[PDB]
């Protein structure tokens, strides 16, 4: 039933604004936390409970904390339109940023603020009766997102134990870049994230820019479009918890079905009817067309090509007017294709889910209105190519210690670079070994 | 010149029109 | 005597085409008065065939 | 598919000013730069020659270069002069002195970097770049020297594009300057290496056009520059309007040049006819084709009857049948068969465009590749050899710094061009 | 690149240059074992 | 062969091209079967409209 | 049931405008806003399915792509009142032309655009359930038509395999000409079309101009007339798929009946009641007169004379009010004639088809109204004379390498000219050998 959202740094809070806008609009809660006073459907259904708690006067408040070290973004939340929705204790802000230094977030500055965060999460977890995981939004490229995200995930993982932790993470694009020191921060983040996360979803801004140029007709995209797409994906993944359906999927079933070995937990995400209003009224959109769509690389939100690897498992979530027989025929047709390949030790490659609530339309949005949609998360060996380019950029910079004196001054040993790079080398070797066709059977 | 490819600086590009175009109304 | 100048496609295939139906129009023309039409269909939402009787 | 213009020297700047008046008239742009046209067909290809400034305005994609600002102040003072971007006017501080070597080597290298910076800056902003268009005279000083310098630099920087030049060339009788043979020979030597296609005009041919065909009592340089602007704007017409059989500068070049040195062409424009006389002419394709081949309407002093056509192209503007064009070009090829080179089965390309030039019901422009141009080159080589054997004026050029071997190389290369024209003229199947 | 404006051309799954890696349209597939054959022969009483 | 009837087992594994009467699991066979049943219903409707005017009563 | 149309370059798009105008007017596809406001046929029938697919909201969309390298003609289709029909993805346009160079189209420029075309065709082919061929319209005289047409047919032939491909092709007329380099492009095109096409229909512009001068009363014809004639021919051939009839003929029957050996696939086309409105009211038009008409060379749409050769097979398509007994009487009368000759190894020279739908009249059109029409496609050895004249013109130009430097600069070896010229010479020898009687001494 319940899930708790933790928002860290700038990207994670800004994506959170779009997420909570969407979840409000789907349930019908007004921006001030009060239900429509003039609506009298009478069937005051419980579906909000996954994301909201009631006081007793009937105001709604959401199960989230917003964490940042610089004030500006949290003060924007405090002064914006949703000021009254959040509890003021939930909006936690420090004094000064981590200045793109992982060391500054982890050692110097985050250590003062972290105990307030744990006290707030405890206060949330005490007001639950069936907590079944954490959703975390952050970017690994910046200093506070990396350092405080790692420190907070470590503390949560020791204190709460077995409870699942699912991260949505924006990784550094293969040629788009925003800051010079991104490789160091991404390596140091991924080292902590390997041990202390159950599923990690990978995003690249370059892919969402490509998707918004090719499929939608948007010449000049900005971060609000990307954040609305991410919010739609998260709503699709959590819809299985909130509404009636033919084949439900609990968040523990994702974790049970997608991860074959405990290190192999990084997954690709895609969304099918990303389409503009002018194309949408020229074409029907039946199940088999969108099933063929989710496998084309033009649909993915991460910049990798799956033809250079093998799929191990796919989880397909259908929402809207879909019938199971059409899902079965579609999956069998996909399985027939010769340019789509599964590892031979994974014969039964697919899991399906089917839910009846169609996707919501947002007043300012750019997606068309459609009766059905499908969302996919899949595990594939192609991801090893993503790590190799980050490791190459690290090796290029680290051969001359190009920026290390900042990190050493703020408290970190030089040894930590080599340790983390060797751990990522071992992760690369794991993806090489798991993907090798075993010839012992013949 | 820093032993590179001549002391010439190439200016950037402004627009990049695509292949497929929309058929919705366009204004002056 | 050269005020009107068409091109060959507009003269042969689409002669009755008024200047208000092309993609390029001025920015001070009303759009609500124009009837909506954005695709090609056999029937104009005609009741003889679309309704299913019971 | 946008063209970039460069205007060099006095002749180039004046013809360019009249050209941009003609083009601005055809697209309905007010002298303030505001679009005031009355059909989308005018607007939908305006990008080809104009860039768009903010809220309505259009600016013309042209670079103006000259060594003394007198001409620049005259064009800026003209009726359309305001349209030009101020930063696009480039001028020096001392004249060309009618000397090729000074204009090419001393003040050329001083100014050339700022013009190349502006031309590169303008070219790289385009989403896809078509060729450059250059207007200059070959007999002058800054026109020849700095034009060919700039041509060489653009050929170094953009070798995969097309390079087109329009050039005015000296009459054999009406010299305006004593040292014309040196400047012409050196410029033709530079052009034949660097250029892809070059068009040539004799002032003598324009004078004979005006007097015999138009019967003007008191013609002025505005009329000659209008004739040139008419042909120049006609060549690009298929680039920028719809038609039944589209054509393009690259498609013209591929069909016109059999071998890469043979790229010098004659031009003509057909519905030329004097004011006042009740005869209209041009009301049908036979009339245009008959006038089209009449030597009265051809823009060079050499006459086709002394040579042979390798190839020809005709671009028609107006609403007309393809049969009349095709059957007229067949009938002309059959009836005059001795003047067409026999190892090519069909020498004429046709093209048809829907949109005529303003105030004419129909028009055609004719481009012809004919070997009689060899007589002109022979003439220039004769006058050059007469002057060079006697060292007639060489100390000016040598004082600027030229080695005499450049002059002997350029003469030898031009003589080889004449030999190549003569061999292809007299070739046979055997 | 070829499409224009995109950062990079998306990979294609339908077709390929290499003839031994492209995906044929007409998949030559298997019939179920039920709808073939004869079946039991059953007699009435005259 | 593990089967009692060898000919049926051998014919089962032979690949097939007919996607007509509903036999395959692909989308094309399903769509075609839907088309056939819709066509049968429409034809019966028209024929009943033109001969049997007393069916509904 | 379904057929997909591919339009390439300038001639193919201009002929496409006339074709889709005709098929729309024959089926009744109109603007959705424009109510008929008049009496109509009013019968809900499946006949559109050959050319249209429904979105389920009842909009119609056509099974076509428009391919060009220059923008102007496709941008012209995007601006008219016919924009509302095509899906915008279907209208594909490049940046710059192939400049009459086959090498430029095939090697340099078409190579960038070709993968989008194959992806669009796949998306079309996935929305079919009984596809039975491609119709292709192009001219082999120009650069993009030759180069991209060859490249696209090669890729289609590897990917789709056995499916039939029927081409309508505008060839360079034997003495009317428009460009100098036409022989080189036509030879190099014909080399690729020989291997990779199932039936090839031959057209010469000089014949359709002669036919429009002699039979119709037009002194100054233009391309719209020729394209309307081509559209009528295509409508006659595809009518057998779309309407009820006594003797139907599926598109595979053309290929089985007309092609005796796999290289002998180039066919002549002609159409009978090409007649003006003033003549049409002076004459009856019975079956035997139009059957006698289709064999006169004044009726042919390609400039070749069949009296200089031998027929191998004829396929006669009759549409409108015709009865089989009259077809049989006509064919027996044709068979009696002495100036019509068949090779002695082909005794049963004829196939007949009879369809009930008469040809449609287009409001601006120039054809008269007639109750019946017949269209013929026939295989004859006379075609060898067209190739011999193209090869002689090629030999004249190629003896001095008159233009070769363009082709060598755009990426092609000089050797490729000689290979193509020898292959077309071998095709000429095939037509010499096949027409030689197998007489045996005894
Ligand atoms: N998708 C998306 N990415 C963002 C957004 N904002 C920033 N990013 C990306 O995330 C990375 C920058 O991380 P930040 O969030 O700015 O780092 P931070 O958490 O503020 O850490 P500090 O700079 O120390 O405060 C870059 O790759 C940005 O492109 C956003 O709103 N949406
Ligand atoms: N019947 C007919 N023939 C045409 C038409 N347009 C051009 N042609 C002929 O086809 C040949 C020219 O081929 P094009 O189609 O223009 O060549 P292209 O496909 O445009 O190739 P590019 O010039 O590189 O773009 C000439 O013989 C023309 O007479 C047309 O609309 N109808
Ligand atoms: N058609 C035309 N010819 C010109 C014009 N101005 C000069 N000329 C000719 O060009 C030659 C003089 O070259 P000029 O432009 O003065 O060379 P510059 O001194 O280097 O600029 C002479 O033959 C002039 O007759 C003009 O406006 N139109
Ligand atoms: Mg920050
Ligand atoms: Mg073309």
């Amino acid at each position: 039933r319940e899930a708790i959202c933790i928002h860290i740094g700038q990207a994670g809070c800004q994506v959170g604004n779009a997420c909570w806008e969407l979840f409000c609009l789907e349930h019908g809660i007004q921006p001030d936390g009060a239900m429509p006073s003039d609506k009298t459907i009478g069937v005051e259904d419980d579906a909000f409970n996954t994301f909201f708690s009631e006081t007793g006067a009937g105001k709604h408040v959401p199960r989230a904390v917003f964490l940042d070290l610089e004030p500006t973004v949290v003060d924007e939340v405090r002064t914006g339109t949703y000021r009254q929705l959040f509890h003021p204790e939930q909006l936690i802000s420090g004094k000064e940023d981590a200045a793109n230094n992982y060391a500054r977030g982890h050692y110097t500055i985050g250590k003062e603020i972290v105990d307030l965060c744990l006290d707030r999460i405890r206060k949330l977890a005490d007001n639950c009766t069936g907590l079944q995981g954490f959703l975390v939004y952050h970017a690994v490229g910046g200093g506070t997102g990396s350092g405080l995200g790692a420190l907070l995930l470590e503390r949560l993982s020791v204190d709460y134990g077995k409870k699942s932790k699912l991260g949505y993470t924006v990784y550094p694009s293969p040629q788009v870049s925003t800051a010079v020191v991104e490789p160091y921060n991404s390596v140091l983040s991924t080292h902590s994230l390997l041990e202390h996360t159950d599923v990690a979803a990978m995003l690249d801004n370059e892919a969402i820019y490509d998707l918004t140029r090719r499929n939608l007709d948007i010449e000049r995209p900005t971060y609000t479009n990307l954040n609305r797409l991410i919010g739609q994906v998260v709503s699709s993944l959590t819809a299985s918890l909130r509404f009636d359906g033919a084949l439900n999927v609990d968040l523990t079933e994702f974790q049970t079905n997608l991860v074959p070995y405990p290190r192999i937990h990084f997954v690709l995400t895609s969304y099918a009817p990303v389409i503009s209003a002018e194309k949408a009224y020229h074409e029907q959109l039946s199940v088999s067309e969108i099933s063929n769509a989710v496998f084309e690389p033009a649909s993915m939100m991460t910049k990798c090509d799956p033809r250079h690897g093998k799929y191990m498992a796919c989880c397909l979530m259908y929402r809207g007017d879909v019938v199971p027989k059409d899902v079965n025929a579609a999956v069998a047709t996909i399985k027939t294709k010769r340019t789509i390949q599964f590892v031979d030790w994974s014969p039964t490659g697919f899991k399906c889910g089917i839910n009846y609530q169609p996707p919501t339309v947002v007043p300012g949005g750019d997606l068309a209105k459609v009766q059905r949609a499908v969302c996919m998360i899949a595990n594939s060996t192609a991801i090893a190519e993503v790590f190799a380019r980050i490791d190459h950029k690290f090796d290029l910079m680290y051969s001359k210690r190009a920026f290390v004196h900042w990190y050493v001054g703020e408290g970190m040993e030089e040894g930590e670079f080599s340790e983390a790079r060797e751990d990522l080398a071992a992760l690369e070797k794991d993806y090489e070994e798991v993907g090798a066709e075993s010839a012992d059977m013949d | 010149p820093p032993k590179g490819a001549t002391g010439v600086w190439k200016p950037n590009t402004f627009e990049c029109t695509s292949v497929v175009q929309s058929c919705l109304r366009r204004f002056y | 005597v050269l005020n009107c100048r068409p091109t060959t496609y507009r003269r042969d295939y689409i002669p009755t085409a008024q200047p208000n139906e092309y993609r390029t129009l001025s920015h001070k023309t009303n759009l609500q008065d124009m009837p909506p039409s954005f695709a090609y269909s056999t029937y104009a939402l005609d009741d003889p065939r679309r309704i299913i009787k019971y | 598919r946008e063209i970039v213009c460069v205007q060099a020297g006095q002749c180039g700047n004046q013809i360019g000013s009249k050209f941009w008046e003609v083009i601005s008239d055809e697209h309905g742009v007010d002298p303030t730069g505001t679009y005031q046209g009355d059909s989308d067909l005018q607007l939908e290809r305006i990008n080809v020659y104009f860039d768009e400034a903010t809220g309505g305005r259009y600016v013309p994609r042209s670079v103006l270069i000259d060594l003394e600002p007198g001409t620049m102040d005259s064009v800026r003072a003209g009726p359309y002069g305001q349209i030009f971007r101020p930063d696009n006017f480039i001028f020096g501080q001392s004249g060309a002195g009618n000397n090729w070597a000074k204009g090419h080597y001393t003040e050329g290298a001083e100014l050339i970097d700022s013009v190349l910076d502006v031309c590169c800056k303008e070219a790289e902003s385009c989403d896809c770049l078509q060729g450059f268009q250059i207007c200059h005279s070959l007999g002058g000083g800054t026109g020849s020297g700095m034009g060919t310098l700039l041509i060489s630099k653009l050929r170094e920087q953009y070798p995969d594009r097309i390079m087109m030049t329009f050039s005015i060339i000296p009459s054999p009788k009406v010299s305006d300057t004593v040292v014309e043979p040196y400047n012409t020979t050196l410029s033709v030597h530079q052009l034949v290496e660097n250029s892809d296609e070059s068009m040539c005009i004799d002032n003598e041919a324009l004078y004979d056009i005006c007097f015999r065909t138009l019967k003007l009592t008191t013609p002025t340089f505005g009329d000659l520059n209008h004739l040139v602007s008419a042909v120049v704007s006609g060549v690009t017409c298929c680039l920028r309007f719809p038609g039944q059989l589209n054509s393009d500068l690259r498609k013209l070049a591929v069909n016109l040049v059999p071998f890469p040195r043979l790229h010098f062409f004659m031009m003509g424009f057909a519905p030329l006819t004097s004011r006042g006389s009740q005869q209209y002419r041009g009301l049908s394709v036979p009339e245009l084709t008959q006038q089209m081949f009449d030597a009265k309407n051809m823009m060079q002093a050499a006459d086709p009857r002394h040579g042979r056509y390798l190839t020809a192209s005709a671009l028609f503007r107006g609403r007309m049948s393809t049969k009349e064009v095709d059957e007229q070009m067949l009938n002309v090829q059959n009836k005059n068969s001795s003047y067409f080179i026999e190892w090519i089965p069909n020498n004429i390309k046709s093209s048809v465009c829907d949109i005529p030039p303003k105030g004419l019901k129909m028009a055609v422009t004719f481009i012809g590749n004919n070997t009689c141009i060899q007589e002109m080159f022979r003439r220039v080589g004769e006058q050059f050899t007469l002057m060079f054997r006697r060292k007639a004026f060489l100390h000016w050029y040598t004082g600027e710094g030229m080695d005499e071997m450049e002059f002997t190389e350029a003469e030898s290369n031009m003589n080889d061009l004449v030999s190549e024209y003569q061999q292809y003229q007299d070739a046979t199947i055997e | 690149s070829a499409f224009g404006g995109l950062f990079s051309d998306p990979p294609l799954v339908s077709t390929d240059i290499d003839p031994k890696k492209t995906d044929p349209y007409d998949k030559m597939d298997t019939i179920p074992s039920r709808y073939l054959g004869k079946g039991m022969s059953i007699g009435r009483c005259p | 062969c593990p089967s009692v009837t060898p000919q049926l087992y051998e014919k089962s594994h032979k690949p097939s091209v007919t996607v007509g009467m509903g036999m395959k699991g692909s989308a094309a066979s399903t769509a075609c079967w839907r088309d056939q049943v819709d066509k049968e219903e429409q034809l019966h409707a028209i024929w009943a409209k033109r001969y049997d005017r007393r069916s509904n009563a």
